[PDB]
């Protein structure tokens, strides 16, 4: 049922793939537009 | 009878069970009290013979995950595939093998490890591969990528055809007890079906498919312009034009003519000139030859029609001259528990592995093989370790018979109480024959370095010194190289180059093969491999045959398979489990591996592998250096590790590097390892109390309370880890050495 | 009832119960222990039915273009073997209308259809005599068994009405024609393979000079 | 011409030798058990069959197998060794 | 042919073959250490005789003098210097395990059960006479087998 995979969808495991998959492509494409940081140049 | 008999919807397929971890065990379906419960659920998890007692379930369990593992299985090959037709330089591999490096993985450019796309050849960047799939392809006559496409179809096909059946033969029709239990059955289909037609199938490829190709690749013509396979098919007339014998067709096969098809069925022996592998028309003889042996072998038990002998008639009927008939019970034992055929199916495959490993180096089977160095020590290391791991998977597996399925009130065997009734000689003579072979193997090493380091060359154990000549493998080597002739008429040349015979095989300036020299270095070493062999025998037999009780614990057997201890009483008992026989046959069955791996790199690299000159002059990797330095530890430390790590140690900067990061990170897990195996679980209970104190003080302490590991969990972690570090540190150290200086 | 090859076993279940029962079971296939998917006496029987008669009027529309045309009431162009009219492309093809894909997915949809509307009564019988189907749904009813359908649409004229052992009668005529014609595709398939030549073309060679017999079609030539 | 050659008659001989052998109580059969090699029990076929002595149709399969293979090496023997022609 | 040993399966081991066949049994009886009825000393002597004979041989043949014209003198050396520590090692045997005036502790029973007088050996004294003999036979069966190979110089095989 919906339940029963929103439930399923919801273990540790599972979301913990989840979080760190959106976390690497974020800092994948960071690095893709900022590339070689040794500092903060803004201000 | 032999009917085909199921159960129809035994299991609902529904998501309620996804939502409840643990549900397979009555004492996990509660829900976690502590940590533990989380480890408990991985660990538990595969063991079906306890989530209950009844066979037939755990038979049905066990066919639906055997049809998993395929499904997975075939999911690798349709990748290995797609992506050797999408990423590879395969195509221009096929115009130039001995000068292009193969090469299927390309990675993308972010935080510059594009660098690790290194200059291969063919005009392309990319990783070099060692599994040997360029060589497995060009001997199936594959000749363009469009093919390899389809193969990657057809292999994700029968991937979800496997995850189906899965489903629908364990929720749907489920076999009944009676199904699993016809082993005559099961061996007549296996025997015949399987490796029969198989054989026979693929001989049938051989002989149409992939020798025409292959002549066409030999004779230098331009892949695009090879006829494709199904031409050679319905047009007889070109594949007649390299083989006469196809203008008559299948008649002297019906007439008991076979002699004309000696064109393509040979008995040479030896490998081809040109491309330094055996011949292909030897391959599809042996092929048709084996299918046939399989196919009459297939045909030995009864099933249906009252012909083939009963399994359970031959075990009774051989008795013995001791008083009773030994070989009473048995049938009965190997049809009741699946622990004990897993143990006597996983010993014969393990050994297997390693005679595949010894064979394949000596008897190069794929063209453009034996020049590949790195190709060849990368599957000789690979089928060392698999045959190793299967083998102490035997012992464990044993294990657990003796002490869950052994019962002498309902199944008796004479054999298996006879065995039991002198385990204290076996062992006591295990151990002295161990001692034995232990001094007088390293002992002589010893001797050699104290002589050495005293200046006194002249009493060593060496070729120049005394002598300890290994004599009868020198003669059966002079037998086997001078078998064509004599004992073996109808063969040209004998099975392999390295019995003698002096002759060697060059393609394209680098030596294939040729005679190999035994001296004393290989008697020291050859009796250093008995050692750790019989120790690791010690090990693992003393494990299975003192499971269920010895003089120092009456009632083992009551403790279970897998327990820490008994306490620290009767002077402490620390390890009597046979979980812990295995924990220590693992550290010995590594050390055994690793040197004979370490003994073959050394060898082939000082006296076979090297080049050759215009005039004829081998000269060899090492300088056959074997010889002299390897009969003192000082040499192997010197000659061998310091002189061949440099090529891993100076990678930075290059193609290479990943595997110098790989070389250091394989240490650091090593000696990670030693933190679990050197230490107890005492102090880290106590030092986690104080860490969850301060937890508590900020409102943040979890309700799933944190324990440190179980005793049993420690010693697997440190043994894991362990085995881990090893063995990628000495495969990032093979890898390295022989792209870089092969 | 001439039993051939009647095992022991097979005899239990096997008791003349079922059109063209004779007792053949050498394997047990027809067993009633253990039954699921497919292996079901109702399925096996009901599937040797219709293999047959679809094998029926594949091996006579095989076998007419050869013969109609040798006969001269077909163009040349026309009467061709039948494994060259593009079923096998590298058999020889021929210009149809529209593509030789493309009529397979015309084809495709037509016969999905009738199919898929056929799988509904199998499992529960009646059921498409119920939802509006431009008013032929009062006629697409059944009768109870699958394979017999009957009715005025699946028979107009009255052949099996008013006699009840003459039913079975052509069901056992049923069973025979159709029993021959799938030996007859398989004949004409292995034919075309060891000969190359039209089966009505073969046909004449071994009836005036029964002297290329199959020993002399056993080098097994393109 | 294949038939009447030396190789022809070898086969035929063996295969009515072999059946002679499996049905008249020369050699173990589907209704013929045996144990050491030269004792002929009596076991049951199972199977419906007009041969009033219980050969079936499973056990002519065997034998006929079984003149095939003697044949076929007797034959292949006798074009090694010399003392016929190697081809025929 | 594998039985309890005596009758007695309950006794920690099972007769074979190899430990009730009556070869083996009178082999081990004619052996000097088991001639129950004998002074220590003549049993003792025949033992050095024989292992001071047997012992010549290596030191004379692998030591680090065996390219030297004085090759049978090292072995001979070293074989009385080896059986000076072995009576050495005999006599501290002794001293530790036998009080002077104890009884023998050697077994009084036989196979069938009949009661015999116990070994002499197993004493203070009984011990010392073997030692002493062990010693002087010895160096006597050393002596012999020097005599024998590189004095007379008997045509051996390859010594
Ligand atoms: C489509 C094939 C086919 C099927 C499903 C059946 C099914 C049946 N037949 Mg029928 N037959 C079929 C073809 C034929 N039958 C016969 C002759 C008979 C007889 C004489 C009898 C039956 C009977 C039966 C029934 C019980 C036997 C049994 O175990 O069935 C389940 C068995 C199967 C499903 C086996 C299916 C095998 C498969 C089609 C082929 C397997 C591989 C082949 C060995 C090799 C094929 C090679 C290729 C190149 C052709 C059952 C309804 C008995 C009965 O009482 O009928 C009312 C009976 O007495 N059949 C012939 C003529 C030779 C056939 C020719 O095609
Ligand atoms: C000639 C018939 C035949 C064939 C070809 C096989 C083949 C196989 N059997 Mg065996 N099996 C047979 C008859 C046969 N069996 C019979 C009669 C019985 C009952 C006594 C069994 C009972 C049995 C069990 C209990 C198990 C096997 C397993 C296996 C697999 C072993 C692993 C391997 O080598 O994979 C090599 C892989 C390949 C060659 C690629 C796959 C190719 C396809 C899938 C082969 C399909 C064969 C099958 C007979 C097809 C039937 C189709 C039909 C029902 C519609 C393998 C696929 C083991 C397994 O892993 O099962 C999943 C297993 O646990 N078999
Ligand atoms: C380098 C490390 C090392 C060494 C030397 C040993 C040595 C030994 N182990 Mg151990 N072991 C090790 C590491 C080591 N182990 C580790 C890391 C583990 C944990 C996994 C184990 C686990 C383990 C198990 C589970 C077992 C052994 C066994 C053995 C014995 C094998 C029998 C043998 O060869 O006797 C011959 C002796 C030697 C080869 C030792 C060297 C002797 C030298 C060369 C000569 C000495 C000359 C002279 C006497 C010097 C005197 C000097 C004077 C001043 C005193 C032996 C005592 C097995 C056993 O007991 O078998 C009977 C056994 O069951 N080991
Ligand atoms: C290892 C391979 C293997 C084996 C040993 C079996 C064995 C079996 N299958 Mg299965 N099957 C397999 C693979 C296998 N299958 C695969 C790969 C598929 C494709 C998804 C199927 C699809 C399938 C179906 C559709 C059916 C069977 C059925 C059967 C049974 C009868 C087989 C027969 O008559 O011959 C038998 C238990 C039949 C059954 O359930 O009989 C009760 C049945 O109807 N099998
Ligand atoms: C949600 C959408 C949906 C889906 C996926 C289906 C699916 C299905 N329906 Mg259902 N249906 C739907 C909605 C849907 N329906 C709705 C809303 C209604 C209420 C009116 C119905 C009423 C209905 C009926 C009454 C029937 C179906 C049937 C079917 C089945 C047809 C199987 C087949 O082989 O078709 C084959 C068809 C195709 C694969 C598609 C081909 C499309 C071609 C290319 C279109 C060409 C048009 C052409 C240009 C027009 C002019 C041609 C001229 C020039 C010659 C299938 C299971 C039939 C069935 O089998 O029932 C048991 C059936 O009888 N459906
Ligand atoms: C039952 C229908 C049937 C009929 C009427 C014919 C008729 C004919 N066949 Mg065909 N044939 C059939 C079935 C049939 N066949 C079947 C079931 C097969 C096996 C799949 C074959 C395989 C076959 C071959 C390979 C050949 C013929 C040929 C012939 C012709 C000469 C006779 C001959 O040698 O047959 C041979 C038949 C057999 C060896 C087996 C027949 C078995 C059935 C049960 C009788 C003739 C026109 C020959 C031809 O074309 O000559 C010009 C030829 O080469 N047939
Ligand atoms: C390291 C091992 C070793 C070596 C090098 C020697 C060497 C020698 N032995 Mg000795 N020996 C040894 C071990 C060894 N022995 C052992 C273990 C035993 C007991 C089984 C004996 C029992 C023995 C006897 C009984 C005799 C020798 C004799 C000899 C000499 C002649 C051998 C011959 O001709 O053959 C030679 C100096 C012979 C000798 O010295 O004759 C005068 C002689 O009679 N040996
Ligand atoms: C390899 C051959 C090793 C020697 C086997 C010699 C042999 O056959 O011995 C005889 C016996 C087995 O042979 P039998 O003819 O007595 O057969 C008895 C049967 O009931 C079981 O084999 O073996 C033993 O008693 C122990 C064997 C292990 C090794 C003991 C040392
Ligand atoms: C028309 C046309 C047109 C165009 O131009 C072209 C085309 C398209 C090609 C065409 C078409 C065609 C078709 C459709 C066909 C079909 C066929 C079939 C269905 C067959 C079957 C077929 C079928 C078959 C053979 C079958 C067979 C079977 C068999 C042997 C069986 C046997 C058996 C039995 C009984 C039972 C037991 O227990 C076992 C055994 C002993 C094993
Ligand atoms: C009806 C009748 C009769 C007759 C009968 C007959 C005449 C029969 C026959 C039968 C037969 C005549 C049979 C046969 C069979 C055969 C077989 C069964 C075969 C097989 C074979 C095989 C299996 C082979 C194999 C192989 C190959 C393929 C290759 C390589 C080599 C070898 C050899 C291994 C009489 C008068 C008596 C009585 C009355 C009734
Ligand atoms: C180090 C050590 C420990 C302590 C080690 C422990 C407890 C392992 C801890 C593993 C992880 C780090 C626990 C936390 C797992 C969480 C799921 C992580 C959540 C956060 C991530 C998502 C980032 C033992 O308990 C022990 C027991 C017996 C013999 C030797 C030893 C031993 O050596
Ligand atoms: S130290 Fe550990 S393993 Fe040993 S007895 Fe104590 S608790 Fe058991």
């Amino acid at each position: 049922s919906m339940r029963d995979i929103k439930t399923y969808l919801s273990v540790a495991p599972v979301l913990s793939t989840l979080w760190f998959g959106a976390l690497a492509g974020l800092l994948i494409e960071i690095n893709r537009l900022f590339p070689d940081a040794l500092s903060f140049p803004f201000f | 009878e032999v009917k085909i008999v199921v159960d129809r919807d035994p299991v609902k397929t529904s998501f309620e069970e996804w939502a409840r971890p643990g549900h397979f065990s009555r004492t996990l379906a509660k829900g976690p009290d502590t940590t533990t419960w989380i480890w408990n659920l991985h660990a538990d998890a595969h063991d079906f013979d306890s989530h209950t007692g009844d066979l037939e379930e755990i038979s049905r369990k066990v066919f639906s995950a055997h049809f998993g593992q395929l499904s997975i299985i075939f999911l690798w090959l349709s990748g290995m595939y797609f992506h050797g037709a999408r990423f590879s330089n395969y195509e221009a591999w096929l115009s130039d093998p001995t000068h292009i490096g193969p090469s299927a993985q390309v990675v993308w450019p972010i935080v510059g490890q594009e660098i690790l796309n290194g200059d291969v050849g063919g005009g392309f960047r990319g990783i070099q591969i060692t599994s040997g799939f360029f060589q497995l392809w060009r001997a199936s006559g594959i000749t363009s990528e469009l093919q390899l496409y389809c193969t990657a179809i057809g292999a994700l096909i029968f991937a979800a055809l496997m995850l189906f059946a899965g489903w629908f033969h364990y929720h749907k029709a489920a076999p009944k007890l009676a199904w699993f239990q016809d082993v005559e059955s099961m061996l007549n289909h296996h025997l015949a079906g399987l490796l029969g037609l198989g054989s026979l199938s693929w001989a049938g490829h051989q002989i149409h498919v992939s020798l025409p190709i292959n002549q066409f690749l030999d004779a230098g013509v331009d892949p695009k312009e090879i006829p494709l396979p199904h031409e050679f098919i319905l047009n007889r007339d070109l594949l007649a034009q390299l083989y006469p014998s196809f203008a008559e067709g299948a008649t002297p096969f019906f007439t008991l003519n076979w002699s004309k098809y000696a064109e393509f069925l040979t008995f040479r022996g030896g490998l081809d000139p040109v491309t330094g592998g055996l011949w292909l028309t030897d391959i599809a003889h042996h092929h048709l030859a084996i299918a046939i042996l399989f196919l009459i072998a297939g045909h030995m038990y009864r099933t249906n029609w009252g012909i083939g002998h009963g399994l359970k008639d031959i075990l009774e009927a051989h008795k013995g001259p001791f008083t009773g008939q030994g070989h009473k019970g048995l049938y009965e034992i190997l049809t009741t528990s699946w622990h004990a055929q897993l143990s006597l199916n996983l010993a014969m495959l393990g050994s297997t592995t390693i005679v595949v490993a010894h064979h394949m180096y000596s008897m190069p089977p794929y063209p453009y093989l034996a020049t590949d160095y790195g190709t060849q020590l990368s599957l000789f290391t690979h089928h060392m370790w698999i045959g190793g791991f299967l083998i102490v998977g035997a012992a464990a597996h044993a294990a657990i018979f003796m002490v869950r399925d052994y019962d002498p009130t309902t199944r008796y065997n004479d054999l298996l109480d006879r065995v039991l009734r002198h385990r204290d000689a076996i062992i006591s003579h295990l151990n002295w024959v161990c001692i034995f072979l232990g001094f007088h193997s390293f002992g002589l090493y010893i001797h050699n370095d104290t002589m050495s380091a005293l200046g006194r060359p002249q009493d060593m154990f060496s070729d120049t010194a005394i002598q300890l000549q290994p004599i009868f493998a020198q003669w059966v080597q002079n037998i086997h190289a001078t078998a064509p002739g004599v004992t073996a008429p109808g063969a040209t040349t004998s099975t392999s180059l390295t019995w003698g015979g002096g002759e060697l095989v060059a393609v394209g300036g680098k030596v294939a093969l040729l005679p190999i020299p035994l001296g004393t270095a290989d008697f020291l070493v050859h009796h250093i491999h008995a050692f750790t062999i019989h120790v690791t025998v010690l090990i693992l037999l003393k494990g299975v045959l003192f499971a269920r009780s010895s003089r120092l614990i009456p009632d083992k057997a009551n403790l279970g398979f897998r327990f820490p201890c008994d306490g620290p009483g009767r002077g402490g008992t620390c390890q009597v489990s046979a979980w812990d026989h295995v924990f220590l046959g693992l550290f010995w069955m590594y050390n055994a591996i690793s040197v004979v791996i370490f003994h073959f790199s050394w060898k082939m690299q000082s006296d076979v592998w090297g080049t050759i000159s215009d005039q004829g002059m081998v000269t060899h990797i090492t300088g056959g250096n074997f010889a002299q330095s390897s009969i003192t530890i000082n040499g192997w430390l010197r000659d061998f590790l310091w002189a061949q790590a440099s090529q891993v140690i100076q990678s930075y900067g290059s193609s290479l590097s990943a595997y110098g990061l790989f070389f250091l990170g394989a240490h650091f897990v090593w000696a990670f390892s030693l933190m679990f195996l050197f230490s107890g679980r005492g102090y880290w209970q106590e030092l986690i109390e104080s860490i969850v104190w301060a937890h508590n003080k900020l409102k943040v302490a979890p309700a799933t309370q944190p324990r440190a590991l179980s005793i049993i969990q420690g010693r697997a972690v440190g043994v894991t880890h362990y085995l881990l570090g090893g063995i990628a540190t000495t495969w990032a150290f093979f890898l390295a050495r022989i792209i870089a200086v092969g | 009832r001439q039993l051939w090859f009647a095992s022991k076993q097979s005899l239990t279940y096997l008791d003349g119960t079922l059109p063209g029962d004779f007792g053949f079971d050498p394997l047990g296939l027809s067993d009633p222990e253990g039954t699921g998917g497919f292996i079901e006496p109702r399925w096996l029987a009901y599937g040797e039915i219709f293999n047959g008669r679809t094998a029926m009027m594949g091996v006579v529309g095989m076998i007419a273009p050869e013969a109609l045309g040798k006969v001269g009431l077909v163009p040349p162009e026309t009467a061709i073997p039948w494994f060259q009219a593009g079923a096998i492309p590298p058999a020889g093809t021929y210009q149809y209308w529209a593509d030789p894909y493309t009529l397979f997915v015309f084809e495709m949809a037509l016969i999905g259809f009738a199919e898929h509307r056929r799988l509904q009564d199998w499992y529960n019988p009646g059921s498409m005599g119920k939802q509006y189907f431009l008013g032929l749904e009062k006629y697409l009813g059944g009768s109870g068994d699958p394979a017999y359908p009957g009715g005025p649409i699946f028979n107009p004229l009255g052949f099996g009405t008013k006699s009840e052992k003459e039913m079975k009668e052509l069901k056992l005529k049923e069973i025979k024609n159709g029993r021959l014609a799938m030996l007859a595709f398989l004949g004409m398939s292995l034919q075309a393979i060891f000969t190359g030549v039209g089966p009505f073309q073969n046909l004449l060679d071994h009836l005036s000079d029964p002297v290329n017999n199959n020993i002399l079609t056993s080098l097994k030539f393109h | 011409d294949y038939i009447g050659s030396s190789t022809n008659l070898i086969m035929i001989t063996t295969t009515t030798l072999m059946l002679f052998a499996g049905r008249f109580g020369l050699a173990p059969s589907a209704n013929r058990k045996a144990t050491a090699g030269l004792k002929l029990e009596a076991r049951e076929s199972g199977l419906q069959t007009g041969d009033p002595a219980g050969f079936t149709l499973a056990d002519t399969l065997a034998c006929g197998s079984v003149g095939h293979i003697l044949g076929v090496g007797i034959v292949l023997g006798l074009k090694n060794t010399g003392v016929l022609d190697q081809i025929i | 042919v594998v039985q309890p040993i005596n009758g007695d399966p309950f006794i920690g081991s099972l007769e074979t073959p190899v430990t009730s066949s009556p070869l083996v049994a009178w082999y081990l009886s004619n052996l000097p250490a088991y001639r129950t009825a004998v002074s220590p000393l003549l049993r003792g002597i025949e033992v050095g005789l024989a292992h001071g004979y047997l012992l010549v041989g290596p030191f004379a043949l692998t030591g680090p003098l065996r390219n030297t014209p004085v090759h049978g003198q090292a072995g001979a050396l070293g074989a009385i210097g080896l059986v000076t520590i072995l009576s050495v090692v005999l006599t501290m045997y002794g001293v530790a395990s036998f009080e002077d005036g104890a009884p023998s502790t050697a077994p009084s029973l036989t196979l069938t059960g009949r009661k015999k007088e116990a070994d002499k050996l197993q004493t203070a004294e009984g011990w010392a006479q073997f030692t002493g003999g062990f010693f002087f036979g010895g160096v006597s069966g050393a002596i012999w087998a020097y005599f024998l190979l590189y004095v007379l110089d008997l045509p051996y095989f390859f010594k």
